[PDB]
């Protein structure tokens, strides 16, 4: 998303000309601009023919610039939806789907007739063997192996789909380089979240949120008052002398209407939804998108371990003597059973350092144990040397149980890692230590001050976990959440959600298992987990593609960024009208009231050029604010009053100063280039 | 007054009615 | 709605309370507590009235303290048509009227200062105003002294006796009651 | 003249706040349905006699009650003015009014505007000005305070449907707030020199020898509620500068205090009822900053008044044309801003004779919506629409949902707030446009050019915004002007009352969330400045072209 691809921009220029009134009817703020453009075009045609007196060139230039303005708004809106469609069908992974072989019985060896997508339904069984793209979503049954999940994640890292375990659900088409794994398609293609997202982006079904239609109500009210103010200038100035010409009235009207936010609102909504899609989170409704940023209490829940912390950056330095290739192989095999982002990033960095990737897990028939928060130490069981990894205290307990000791070199390396700032993780073969690896912190201190900033926003972060209470306190202390709740029954969880909703506060919940479905159905925001169940996925309304429960704060940030962008552009477009008056009003009344030149605060050239420069700026400001609408505003986490002060200081002063400079520079360019 | 004034008044009234209908029924 | 008897009942009660008894109570309290203030503040000279102490009268004599212009309807100081001339600063009719008033006052005051006070040339809000500033009143004392054979200090003492000031100087202006001042001048001459 | 004006504003605001805080404490009890101390015991028997049973009814029934009372008052006032000469207390035997003038001054007095296109000293009779004008001056004020009572109750009630009893509220207001204060104000006016009698017109033989006819009548009793209810319906043509109606500068000070009394009292009561006085402090600061700025601008523009006066032979260039003498230029400017921003039709100085810049600011305060201490209750619920727009915009700034006082403000309330904001500038612009095409509307002009257009715009905005202050040069006794302005007053009051009551009926159904740290503080200098900027920008971006073609053109000419 470089925001200006050549093919996207040229298809955008092709598709922006669809500006017929049947498509402009649903936007009144710019249907006013379209009607004014048509009216001034008819007026310019009449002046060129000679039916009415005039110059037939100033009105033609005004008409062309108003058409350029409506084309720029359609340019922005169609750019947003084109980027959304490009991201959606980039993350689409069905692709070829020309080989979907059948299976008779759930056992190795059956009729494997390869027929391309012969009406796959819920409850069917298919097979993939070393390269076959997954036909449809489902659960692996027997003999699961390592797959390259990239079409749904964006990373070429190997993730094992363990048969009969936590890594059971398969999502979309992917690359499989091992074989002999059977899956059962529990859903039909079309009702999945990927297919729903594709069907939602492929069309005009982009129904606005209630707060969006409230913003359009405000824009329509401003449109009505500005239309009345501009339309009533004909009698007021017609009594005082010659009447003000209609084209100046229409140009002043278009300069008055909040054209910026009125053309960028759909772009803001689609750009924010596409940004959350690029954050590995797929939603189903813009109402849920806004309600995500509208929450007050936040629930961070998973049925198994929680261990809130990313710690994505790593260094992978033993300083022992054993080579980093075998170190990375050891860490990858140990963390292949880990669904946490820390272990996932360990595997990612090991892969991008050395090309381990596929490891042929079915060679030794290793039994996999997942991460346990009560022990904070897990691995796999290939052979007698059961290779494993974990935290410092847990691995010290493990090595003292197995009859070993910490070498002074790895002790000094752990001390160096702790002094530099990280969580020391070390992989052990089961009988002899290999070397500690580092988990370098995310940006500044990570999850702790991110939760501090969220609490500075007045957002409650309630820890939900299923393990024992004693380890939950340590996990809460490591994370930074104010209060915790451990081994919560589903009835108590639903009661807590209804208790938080009883005071009116919105709630956001993460959930994986099928026991979280009654809570996610009645929760205001329900982000599902791909490590969980398809039942919970369908019960919720948003799906997390990274399998990370800590992405809820990023989703909240995006949902708040959309609203901040809407309000900032609305206030910018409202405040621009002061300089629009200071450019147009002293120049519109040039022959009616010649004394109205002291109001010309800017030394502009001519009345025929001041309105033209104002219209040029009103056209160009939409293009100049397309990158702002696509990116969102600069999000600075602060107290709500501080964010209000910063947004006012930026955007209100921008609306009160930038149009002055822009109109002055445009008029200066026109004078030095001789167009007027 | 004249035909231009009449058609301007009807155009402004039509736009005002359309905007009022849009505000009443937020599609 | 379906409730119409309470509406009519409370409307009749509120009409009979707000009009009727409340003006009756105010009238009886005023006429019991402050006579000569609730009745018109009239100045009486025995079975006759020379006008109230508040309204003001059209004075054009040479030996009388002239007040502000009024510009009422059908008469200079006509209480039946209150409200002064609503001429803006941009209206040349106001310019012509002020020029004519300045010329007339300068012709009628040869032994006073040529800088005419604004009070004597700008029409008041209501056409009924027997109030001028003491500076404007002392601007006319050479003409009154010449026309009545009186002393400047005597006229100044009369004005200061007949001048009213507010409790604090910044909620209003010190004013001279023109009608009773002229009546006092008439009694002093007689 | 720079320190005198500052001292005047300072002592006016100080005495106003000192007098208005206990009245706010009293009005909080009427909002909370708590009977006043001593009024209970007789309140129950009065309600039992009148047939009201304290039926807690919703917004639809409350609105129907207020509207039905107002139409009943309109019918009785129209019939009273039409059949005036049949009624008693007519010493001058004045004939009945024409249909256009009667409808105009009936809708005008019912809709709390009190536009007067006539001269009351020789138009209406004593019984008319006693029982059709004073009655409606009480009743329209009581209706406005009842509607703002409903709005404050809707803000303070948690998840209910009812909104109190309108008849009980009206009775409580006009028996324990209006009459007990108006009686003291009228008695003070009588003591200072205002009229209260029923004698016929006194024939006067003046000192020179001519004859003038002094008009009598119940002037002070009407004037007390005229000031208290922000009414502006004067007994005489000189609306509040008649010496029989405003005799003393002390009376003038009491008039200004009474005009800002109930708006400030309602702001204090709104602060008190929530239990958080910071909201009332926010509203009072937001009103007072704009009020002080406007007063200072008008005082300076009137001190730097007529430029032709200094070079035409006079002493100073001060603008004393159309101003009284017992009230100075500063006092007249302050009174002009007080009445014009407070939606009171009272004028001491004739606003038509003002400087262009010094008369633009009153008409600007008029056209921004009567929100700067505006109306009587009507200013307060005209202020809470700009407050709703401000909390919406600030919620989109901070990224949270738009809410105010713990209540979510949804799409329906945006619709109704937008319509209530739209209704009055639409009326001003279309009414002025209609008046500037018709020869019958352009033939009422007195001053020529941009000031004449300012006259027409001022009259239309006075009808639409329910102010009643007039550029008196306009001859608005024509049937076209009477019908146009009567329509403007009628729909400009009842297109603000209806959406505000719909907002109230939407707000009763919700419950207030707890004020957590995520909710922005609605008090504070930040939100006071944001609200001031919101109301100023909205009222300026819709009327700068009209001001530029009117008073700005006259000032720069
Ligand atoms: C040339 C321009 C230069 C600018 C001039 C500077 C003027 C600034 C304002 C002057 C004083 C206002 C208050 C100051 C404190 C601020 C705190 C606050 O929120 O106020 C609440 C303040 C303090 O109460 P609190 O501590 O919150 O008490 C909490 C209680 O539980 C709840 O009780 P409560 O809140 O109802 O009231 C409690 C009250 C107990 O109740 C009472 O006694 C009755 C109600 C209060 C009466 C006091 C009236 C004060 C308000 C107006 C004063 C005149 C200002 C006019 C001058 C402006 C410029 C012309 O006891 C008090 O604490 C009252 C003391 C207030 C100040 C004392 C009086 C000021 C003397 C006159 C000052 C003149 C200017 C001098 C500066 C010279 C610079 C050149 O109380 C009030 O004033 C009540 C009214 C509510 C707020 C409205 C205020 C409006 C402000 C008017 C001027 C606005 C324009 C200024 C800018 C000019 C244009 C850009
Ligand atoms: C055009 C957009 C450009 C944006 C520019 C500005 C935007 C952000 C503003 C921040 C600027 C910082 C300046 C220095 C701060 C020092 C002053 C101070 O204490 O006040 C804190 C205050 C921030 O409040 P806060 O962070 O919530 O903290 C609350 C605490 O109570 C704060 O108290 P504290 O803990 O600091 O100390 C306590 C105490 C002592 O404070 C101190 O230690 C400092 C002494 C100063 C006394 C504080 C009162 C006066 C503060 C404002 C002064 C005039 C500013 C006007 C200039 C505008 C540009 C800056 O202060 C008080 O709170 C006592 C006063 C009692 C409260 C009653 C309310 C008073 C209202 C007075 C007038 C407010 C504005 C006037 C009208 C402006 C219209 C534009 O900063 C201000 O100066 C705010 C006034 C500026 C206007 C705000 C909005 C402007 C934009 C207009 C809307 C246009 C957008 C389009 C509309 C939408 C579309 C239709
Ligand atoms: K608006
Ligand atoms: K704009
Ligand atoms: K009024
Ligand atoms: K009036
Ligand atoms: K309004
Ligand atoms: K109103
Ligand atoms: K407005």
């Amino acid at each position: 998303a470089l925001f200006e691809p050549t093919l996207v921009v040229q298809a955008l220029k092709e598709a922006v000309k669809k500006l017929n009134p049947q498509a402009q009817w649903r936007n009144p703020v710019m249907f006013i601009v379209w009607i004014g453009s048509l009216l001034t075009t008819c007026i310019s045609i009449a002046m060129a023919s000679g039916a009415m007196p005039g110059n037939a060139l100033f009105s033609a230039a005004i008409s062309g610039w108003l058409w350029i303005t409506v084309l720029f708004a359609n340019f922005a809106e169609a750019l947003a939806e084109g980027r959304s469609k490009a991201q959606a069908n980039s993350l689409k992974g069905v692709k070829k789907t020309a080989f979907a072989r059948k299976l008779r019985e759930p056992k190795y060896g059956a009729a494997a007739d390869k027929v391309p997508a012969d009406q796959l339904r819920k409850g069917d069984i298919v097979l993939v063997e070393a390269g076959d793209i997954i036909p449809c979503d489902g659960e692996v049954i027997e003999g699961g192996a390592s797959v390259d999940e990239s079409a749904i994640t964006g990373e070429s890292a190997p993730v094992i789909r363990e048969s009969g375990g936590d890594f059971a659900s398969v999502t979309g088409g992917t690359r499989i380089l091992s074989d002999w794994l059977v899956i059962e398609c529990s859903v039909n293609p079309g009702e999945t979240f990927l297919d729903r997202m594709i069907a939602m982006v492929e069309g005009a079904q982009r129904r606005k949120t209630p707060n969006e239609i409230a913003l359009t109500i405000l824009l329509i009210a401003l449109t009505i008052v500005f239309l009345l103010a501009t339309a009533t200038l004909w009698p007021f100035s017609a009594w005082g002398g010659n009447a003000v010409s209609v084209t100046v009235l229409v140009a002043l009207l278009v300069c008055l209407i909040p054209t910026t936010i009125g053309g960028l609102l759909s772009a803001i909504g689609v750009a924010g939804m596409s940004r959350m899609l690029g954050a590995n989170v797929i939603a189903t409704s813009g109402r849920a998108v806004e309600a995500a940023g509208d929450v007050d209490v936040l629930l961070l829940n998973k049925t198994g371990t929680i261990t809130l912390g990313n710690r994505q950056a790593s260094e992978f330095i033993p300083a022992q003597g054993v080579d980093e290739k075998t170190l990375a192989d050891a860490a990858q095999l140990a963390s292949l059973a880990d669904e946490t982002p820390e272990g996932r990033s360990i595997v990612i960095l090991a892969k991008q350092r050395f090309n381990l990737r596929e490891r042929d897990v079915q060679s030794l028939h290793a039994t996999f144990v997942p991460f346990t928060a009560q022990s904070r130490m897990s691995g796999i069981n290939i052979d007698n040397r059961m290779i494993r990894k974990g935290s410092v205290d847990a691995i010290r307990r493990h090595v003292e149980a197995n009859g070993g000791h910490f070498p002074t070199d790895v002790d000094q390396k752990v001390d160096q890692v702790a002094r530099q700032g990280a969580t020391p993780l070390v992989v052990v073969e089961g009988s002899r230590v290999l070397g500690v690896i580092a988990l370098k912190d995310i940006v500044k201190g990570g999850i702790k001050e991110r939760f501090a900033q969220l609490r500075k926003m007045g957002i409650k972060t309630v820890m939900i976990t299923g393990d024992n209470r004693l380890t939950a306190a340590a996990i809460a202390a490591e994370a930074g959440v104010d209060d915790f709740l451990a081994e919560a029954t589903p009835e108590a969880k639903l009661a807590l959600i209804r208790q938080y909703q009883a005071e009116g506060r919105l709630v956001a919940m993460t959930g994986d298992g099928t026991n979280d479905a009654p809570a996610l159905a009645q929760a205001d925001v329900a982000v599902a987990m791909n490590s969980g169940t398809q039942a919970a996925k369908e019960a919720g309304n948003m799906v997390d593609l990274d399998s990370n429960p800590t992405k809820l704060i990023e989703v909240v940030h995006i949902g708040k960024q959309m609203l901040m962008t809407r309000g900032s552009l609305t206030t910018f477009s409202i405040a621009n009208d002061v300089a629009k008056y200071f450019a147009i009003i002293p120049a519109a009344f040039a022959a009616t009231y010649p004394q109205l030149n002291a109001l010309n605060i800017m030394c502009l050239h001519s009345p025929d050029s001041a309105i033209l420069s104002a219209v040029i700026f009103n056209a160009l400001i939409i293009v100049f604010l397309i990158p702002l609408a696509l990116k969102g505003v600069s999000y600075k986490p602060l107290t709500a009053s501080a964010m209000l002060r910063r947004n006012l200081w930026i955007y209100g002063l921008g609306g009160l100063l930038v149009p002055f400079i822009g109109i002055k520079v445009i008029d200066l360019l026109l004078t030095v280039c001789g167009l007027v | 007054m004249s035909a231009g004034v009449i058609t301007g008044v009807l155009l402004v009234f039509l736009l005002l009615g359309y905007l009022v209908y849009a505000l009443i029924n937020a599609e | 709605m379906s409730g119409l008897r309470p509406a009519l009942s409370t409307f009749i009660f509120l009409l009979l309370i707000t009009g009727g008894v409340y003006p009756l109570l105010t009238t009886v309290l005023g006429q019991w507590w402050f006579p000569w203030q609730a009745n018109g503040s009239l100045i009486r000279e025995g079975d006759t009235v020379r006008g109230s102490a508040l309204i003001g009268q059209n004075f054009t004599g040479n030996g009388y303290f002239h007040g502000r212009p009024s510009a009422t309807a059908e008469m200079p100081y006509n209480p039946q048509a209150s409200g002064g001339s609503n001429l803006a600063v941009s209206n040349p009719e106001l310019d012509k009227l002020i020029a004519a008033r300045v010329a007339a006052l300068r012709a009628a005051n040869p032994d006073a200062s040529a800088s005419v006070p604004v009070e004597l040339v700008t029409a008041s809000a209501s056409g009924l105003d027997n109030n001028i500033t003491p500076q404007a009143a002392a601007w006319q004392i050479p003409r009154v002294a010449k026309a009545r054979n009186l002393s400047v200090e005597q006229l100044t003492q009369l004005i200061a006796k007949y001048s009213q000031q507010p409790l604090v100087k910044y909620i209003g202006q010190p004013v001279v009651n023109i009608v009773e001042l002229n009546l006092a001048l008439d009694k002093l001459d007689e | 003249m720079a320190a005198q004006g500052f001292l005047l504003i300072a002592t006016f605001l100080l005495v106003l706040m000192v007098l208005a805080r206990p009245l706010g404490s009293g009005l909080a009890r009427l909002i909370n349905d708590i009977p006043l101390p001593g009024t209970t015991g007789v309140e129950r028997v009065l309600f039992r006699a009148l047939g009201v049973s304290d039926r807690e009814m919703n917004w639809k029934q409350y609105l129907c009650a207020i509207l039905g009372l107002n139409m009943l008052g309109l019918a009785v006032l129209f019939f009273m003015l039409l059949g005036q000469h049949y009624l008693p207390l007519n010493p001058q035997q004045l004939p009945g009014l024409s249909w256009d003038l009667a409808l105009n001054t009936a809708v005008s007095f019912v809709t709390n505007t009190n536009w007067q296109s006539y001269s009351g000293e020789t138009t209406l009779s004593y019984f008319s000005q006693m029982a059709g004008l004073t009655v409606q001056n009480f009743l329209s004020a009581a209706s406005g305070i009842a509607v703002i009572f409903a709005l404050i109750r809707a803000f303070t009630r948690q998840s209910m449907s009812t909104l109190g009893n309108a008849w009980v509220d009206l009775l409580r207001i006009t028996l324990w707030v209006l009459v007990p204060v108006a009686l003291l104000i009228a008695l003070f006016f009588i003591q200072q020199g205002a009229l209260q009698n029923f004698l016929p017109y006194q024939a006067v033989n003046t000192v020179e020898g001519a004859q003038q006819l002094l008009p009598m009548g119940p002037v002070a009793s009407q004037e007390a509620i005229k000031m208290l209810g922000t009414n502006g319906g004067g007994f005489f043509n000189a609306n509040s500068s008649h010496p029989f109606e405003n005799p003393t500068a002390l009376t003038n000070f009491v008039q200004m205090l009474a005009i800002f009394l109930i708006p400030t009292a309602l702001c204090f009561a709104f602060g008190e009822v929530m239990g958080d006085r910071r909201q009332g402090r926010m509203l009072l600061w937001a009103m007072s900053v704009i009020f002080v700025i406007c007063v200072g601008v008008v005082m300076w523009a009137e001190v730097q008044g007529n430029p032709h006066l200094l070079a035409l032979g006079t002493d100073s260039s001060i603008n004393m044309e159309g101003k009284e003498s017992r009230f100075g230029v500063l006092v007249s400017s302050l009174f002009a801003v007080v009445t014009t921003a407070a939606s009171c039709g009272a004028v001491i100085a004739m606003h038509d004779s003002f400087t262009a810049l010094g008369g633009m600011v009153p008409m600007w305060l008029m056209q921004i919506g009567e929100v700067v201490f505006g109306g009587v209750g009507s200013g307060l619920y005209g202020m809470m629409l700009f407050v709703l727009l401000a909390v919406f915009i600030a919620g989109l700034m901070i990224g949270r949902t738009p809410e105010y006082l713990g209540k979510k403000i949804d799409v329906r309330e945006m619709k109704l707030t937008a319509l209530a904001i739209l209704v009055t500038p639409t009326l001003v612009l279309m009414g002025a446009a209609l008046a500037m095409m018709t020869d019958a509307g352009r033939s009422a002009m007195l001053n020529p050019g941009p000031h004449g257009f300012s006259e027409v715009l001022y009259a239309v905005s006075s009808a639409a915004n329910n102010n009643g202050s007039a550029f008196a040069g306009l001859s608005a006794n024509s049937p076209f002007w009477n019908c146009l302005l009567a329509f403007c007053m009628f729909v400009g009051r009842f297109g603000v009352i209806i959406p505000v009551m719909a907002i109230a009926g939407s707000l009763v159904s919700k419950k207030s969330q707890a004020a957590s740290s995520g909710t922005l503080p609605t008090h504070g200098p930040l939100f006071v400045g944001l609200l001031i900027g919101t109301v100023l920008l909205v009222g300026a971006l819709t009327f700068i072209p009209a001001l530029a073609l009117g008073p700005v053109a006259e000032y720069l000419s």
